């Protein structure tokens, strides 16, 4: 709880959450988001809440991911690290593809 | 350079539209790029 960090498969940096800058981390389980040089994740969602995921295209001023949870809910997350933005988006975006389903198993 | 210019944000807000829906994988491995197959039928010499 708060303070907890399970097996972190994916490690972006410089990702920004509604004007926040910090780093999203893809857990075993789970994904979450903390702003930089914080040990507590404000953003934590277990890929067994999340129905699918969307990501902000190329074209647009910034390269994002938005997590679309069951009930219409959605956590975007800005790729805001000018050296890999797109490369980690598709990181996140490939893997999140690879767990999301591992937990995702509903009619919703 | 830059910081000598009136570079400044505090509403670099994120966008919230425009996202292309990312679906599933379940079955995937992004592997390495494969092009060495002995199995192209001319391996017998």
């Amino acid at each position: 709880m708060a303070t907890s960090s399970e097996e972190v498969l994916l490690i972006v940096k410089k990702v920004r959450q509604k004007k926040q800058d910090g780093a999203l981390y893809l857990m075993a389980e789970r994904i979450a988001w903390a702003p930089e040089g914080k040990d507590r994740f404000t953003i934590s969602h277990m890929y067994a809440d999340i129905k699918c995921q969307k990501i902000s295209p190329e074209g647009k001023a910034k390269i994002q991911l938005q997590l679309v949870l069951h009930a219409g809910d959605t956590t975007n997350f800005h790729f805001s690290n000018e050296s890999t933005a797109v490369k980690e988006r598709d990181a996140v975006k490939d893997l999140l593809q690879q767990l999301l389903p591992k937990f995702k198993r509903k009619a919703n | 350079r830059r910081r000598t210019e009136a570079l400044g944000d505090a509403e670099e807000d994120e966008d919230d539209e425009d996202f292309v829906e990312v679906p599933e994988k379940e079955g995937y491995e992004p592997h390495i790029p494969d092009h060495l197959r002995p199995e192209y039928g001319l391996e017998a010499a």
